[PDB]
């Protein structure tokens, strides 16, 4: 994925842009199995396995006064589907403010972005559709996504199951399906523990007939925000 | 709260989130800071919260200034990161000085003021 060019014979999604995963106009370097690739503000996803998380070691860098200073480092997680992908960053360490040429341990988990062929709001089929896939969080990669979209009613709802770090399934409450700035179909609503609101989720529809969904969700337990990467398919 | 105008930053997933504003009190979103800026926590990203008093943090992105190499100055502070509002004395070599009889540089929203040079 880090070295080879894009060929038609690869099982899609073939290519992914990492714009949102590059911070402070610097560079992102992904590495795995002795290989390496740097991205300046696509990843050949066609080589990666479908319906699975692919893990690369990452390093985010900036250039200041001649010196290439490491902003952060950790594990880059990408969940691949046919017409879509979800990217999450497990940050392990950040630049030491006192000694810029070194680092400090500071863990955080961010769903930084998506990729794929978005469904135009005018490509929505009639009736209903159901989606099944993954839900993944910080040290919790085996959650499950169940989601239903009523295209006529312009509404969706669902559930996140099996997240070790949560102890209750997350309800993805009834939410409106709108068109975004680029006329792509999107959904945004509340995440809950039964009827109790805990944060927000949002999904984008992917493929020429809304074959897939991909997005992110949040749950706030006390002051701790849990970010969750979500993706499903028909 | 309406769409947050994050000076020197922005929301992640902007496209998806934009159609659903305004949001209720208690809602929060992940945000990033641009080049030369950082969050109050010292990171490139954090969450911005819709409170009864509006968006929190009120200043989500703070300038960060890196002390530069000084030709004809002492480079003990070289490397070092300073946050918006912080100041530091400039130590020049004998026979050199900061212009206009200045003794310190401060990290302002637009960078070092004055420029640290001997």
């Amino acid at each position: 994925a880090l070295t080879a060019p894009l060929d038609h014979k690869d099982k899609g999604l073939k290519s992914l842009t990492l714009e949102d995963s590059i911070a402070q106009n610097g560079t992102l370097t992904l590495s795995a199995q002795g290989a390496e690739k740097t991205f300046k503000a696509s990843l050949n996803t066609g080589k990666l396995k479908n319906d699975k998380i692919s893990r690369f070691d990452f390093v985010q860098k900036i250039e200041v006064d001649g010196q290439t200073i490491t902003l952060a480092s950790g594990e880059f997680q990408i969940y691949k589907q046919n017409h879509s992908a979800v990217v999450a960053l497990q940050i392990e360490k950040i630049n030491n403010p006192d000694k810029t040429d070194s680092l400090i341990n500071q863990r955080s988990f961010l769903v930084s972005g998506l990729g794929g062929e978005h469904t135009a709001f005018n490509q929505l089929p009639g009736g209903k559709a159901e989606y099944h896939g993954k839900a993944f969080s910080s040290d919790d990669p085996n959650g499950r996504l169940h989601y239903s979209i009523d295209f006529t009613k312009k509404q969706g709802y669902g559930r996140i199951e099996h997240l070790k770090t949560l102890e209750q399934n997350v309800e993805l409450a009834a939410a409106e399906l709108k068109a975004d700035e680029k006329s792509h179909a999107v959904i945004l609503g509340d995440t809950r523990y039964g009827s109790e609101e805990k944060g927000t989720y949002h999904l984008a529809l992917f493929g020429d007939r809304a074959q897939e969904i991909a997005g992110s969700a949040t749950v706030k337990i006390g002051e701790k925000v849990h970010e969750i990467g979500i993706a499903g398919k028909q | 709260c309406d769409y947050p105008d994050i000076k020197h930053g922005g929301l992640y997933h902007e496209n998806m989130r934009r159609p659903y504003f305004p949001v209720a009190v208690g809602k929060y979103y992940s945000y990033y800071c641009d080049e030369h800026f950082e969050t109050p926590s010292g990171s490139y990203w954090d969450h911005i919260h819709c409170t009864q008093d509006g968006w929190s943090p009120a200043v989500p992105c703070l300038r960060k200034c890196y002390f530069p190499y000084l030709e004809n100055g002492y480079n003990q502070n070289h490397g070092r990161k300073f946050v918006q509002g912080k100041s530091i004395d400039v130590a020049c070599h004998p026979g050199y000085a900061l212009p206009k009889a200045q003794t310190t540089v401060t990290c302002m929203e637009n960078g070092w003021s004055p420029t640290p040079r001997c």
